[PDB]
């Protein structure tokens, strides 16, 4: 089974960075790999970052992002942001290569902007 | 405005190729991963393929894999399915779907008809199922027609009122058959005249057939 | 590749009644990574829940997900008459992308014999040189009906086929074709005709039959 474990809660940067792990757990080894940064509001939900990447090989970027790639985890980092920004960002891992393809979407993680 | 046009379905002699398109609107289609997923007549849903956000990466349900291929032009807003060696069971209606944000098909296209038979392109016959001697019942045979649809309505479809047009069936000859019956009062089977249209777009044919009580 | 099995095949319900459909998968499901889909015929699927339990934009209140791991349910609180369609569930969680049968839901009405017409072959058709025999099977329920076909008491197999309508849309009934295939020859061979129907509004089978000329 397929899951992806983000924090419960960050608190941002007085600049306005805000930086959290996000680990998952492929039943396979998989290789190609696409990260993506939900937001969360109601019902909706709204693409923050996305970025695909092969295996331990660096992380490429959505520009409000910036991460790291060590192991089966990954050091998403957002920056720019403004006090209206505080709510339930999703970690979104899809295991693209090799097949089968899974889909893991975390719990959610609450970003404070104050 | 969320928008899914599929375009291009329609018939096939068995081994020979077909391209169906499905056109996006109103989202920006680069940033939504991509499907497709066919019915067969009478049966469930059956996912067909799948594409990449980019379409650098495919996957093919195993019944279809190495004889179809998925892609997609992003700036056009196109996605495409190549069915390569088509046969007989590939017949079903195509859907193009959308994978939703978080993963389920939120969106899908209308529906198209592919059909894969080496049967030639034939309008009906049409036979009438004539009024009992011995309520009264009567209807049209729309025999032997190719491919699907086929249009009945009865005296220029001004009358509705307990109309049964069943499902065509497909038979041996690989033609299809079906029929349209109606039930009316006994009393009016002498006075008013029963017509049924037959309508066959696929081979622009109408035929009618005065349905005409017996000895 | 997980399997999805919904149970029943059909629901008879009346509407105002609940609705409880059933999917069970062939292994655990994600993180609950399973989807419903409703299909009116001749119509898309559309969607009505995901992750198991989120309703979809513009899907009113009614409709309602459970479950978790190998089990799901679907309830539709109350069935209203746009309700009676066919259900899908699906996971979406991992390739291939797997749907479940579906489970059929019609509206339950009290129980109704066919009322039974046998129509030889067309004077037409006989000229141009097969036979048809048709059988009508009009406005009953349920939906399980049996038909058999004897031709000079013997009983035919594989040389007939049947189709069914849609539930009707003012009286909720059914309606049956079977339709018996030979050649002009054949028919030619045989003189009763005779088509016997066994349904629950029917004290016993009614029989329909002709002999040619």
């Amino acid at each position: 089974a397929m899951h992806v474990a983000q924090p419960a809660v960050v608190l941002a940067s007085s600049r306005g960075i805000a930086s959290f792990v996000c680990e998952y757990a492929s039943p396979g080894k998989a290789t190609e790999v696409r990260v993506t940064v939900l937001r969360q509001a109601d019902s909706q939900v709204t693409e923050v970052c996305a970025a695909t990447y092969m295996m331990g090989n660096e992380l490429t970027f959505d520009s409000i992002c910036t991460g790291t790639s060590s192991g089966n985890q990954v050091n998403l980092t957002i920056q720019g942001l403004r006090a209206m920004d505080t709510g339930l960002y999703i970690c979104k891992v899809e295991l693209m290569y090799p097949p089968p393809y899974y889909l893991g979407i975390g719990n959610g993680t609450q970003i404070y902007v104050i | 405005q969320v928008q899914l046009v599929e375009s291009g379905g329609g018939v096939v002699q068995p081994g020979r190729s077909l391209r169906l398109s499905c056109a996006a609107s109103g989202f920006t289609f680069s940033s939504y991963t991509m499907h497709w997923v066919r019915q067969a007549p009478g049966k469930g849903l059956e996912w067909v393929t799948f594409i990449s956000y980019d379409g650098n990466n495919k996957y093919y349900a195993d019944s279809v894999k190495g004889r179809f291929t998925i892609s997609r032009d992003n700036s056009k807003n196109t996605l495409y399915l190549q069915m390569n060696s088509l046969r007989a069971e590939d017949t079903a209606i195509y859907y193009c779907a959308r994978t939703g944000w978080l993963g389920p098909f939120d969106y899908w296209g209308q529906g198209t008809l592919v059909t894969v038979s080496s049967a030639s392109t034939k309008g009906p016959s049409v036979f009438p199922l004539a009024p009992s001697s011995k309520t009264a019942a009567l209807g049209c045979l729309v025999k032997d027609y190719f491919p699907e649809p086929v249009t009945v309505s009865w005296n220029s479809g001004a009358l509705t009122s307990g109309v049964h047009t069943f499902p065509a069936v497909l038979q041996s000859s690989g033609l299809y058959s079906l029929s349209s019956v109606v039930t009316v009062p006994s009393s009016s089977l002498g006075t008013q005249t029963y017509i049924c249209n037959v309508n066959h777009k696929p081979s622009n044919t109408k035929v009618d057939k005065r349905v005409e009580p017996k000895s | 590749e997980i399997v999805l099995t919904q149970s029943p095949g059909t629901l008879s319900l009346s509407p105002g009644e609940r609705a409880t459909l059933s999917c069970r998968a062939s292994q655990s499901v994600g993180s609950s990574y399973l989807a419903w889909y409703q299909q009116k015929p001749g119509q898309a699927p559309r969607l009505l829940i995901y992750g198991a339990f989120s309703r979809a934009t513009g899907i009113p209140d009614r409709f309602s997900g459970s479950g978790s791991g190998t089990d799901f349910t679907l309830t539709i609180s109350r069935l209203e008459p746009e309700d009676f369609a066919v259900y899908y569930c699906q996971q979406y969680g991992s390739s291939p992308w797997t749907f479940g049968q579906g489970t059929k839901v019609e509206i339950k009405r009290t129980v109704a014999a066919p009322s039974v017409f046998i129509f030889p072959p067309s004077d037409e058709q006989l000229k141009s040189g097969t036979a048809s025999v048709v059988c009508l099977l009009n406005n009953f329920y349920p939906r399980e009906a049996k038909v058999q076909w004897k031709v000079d008491n013997a009983l035919q197999s594989g040389n007939s086929q049947e189709s069914v309508t849609e539930q009707d849309s003012k009286d909720s009934t059914y309606s049956l074709s079977s339709t018996l295939t030979l050649s002009k020859a054949d028919y030619e061979k045989h003189k009763v005709y005779a088509c016997e129907v066994t349904h629950q509004g029917l004290s016993s089978p009614v029989t329909k039959s002709f002999n040619r000329g």
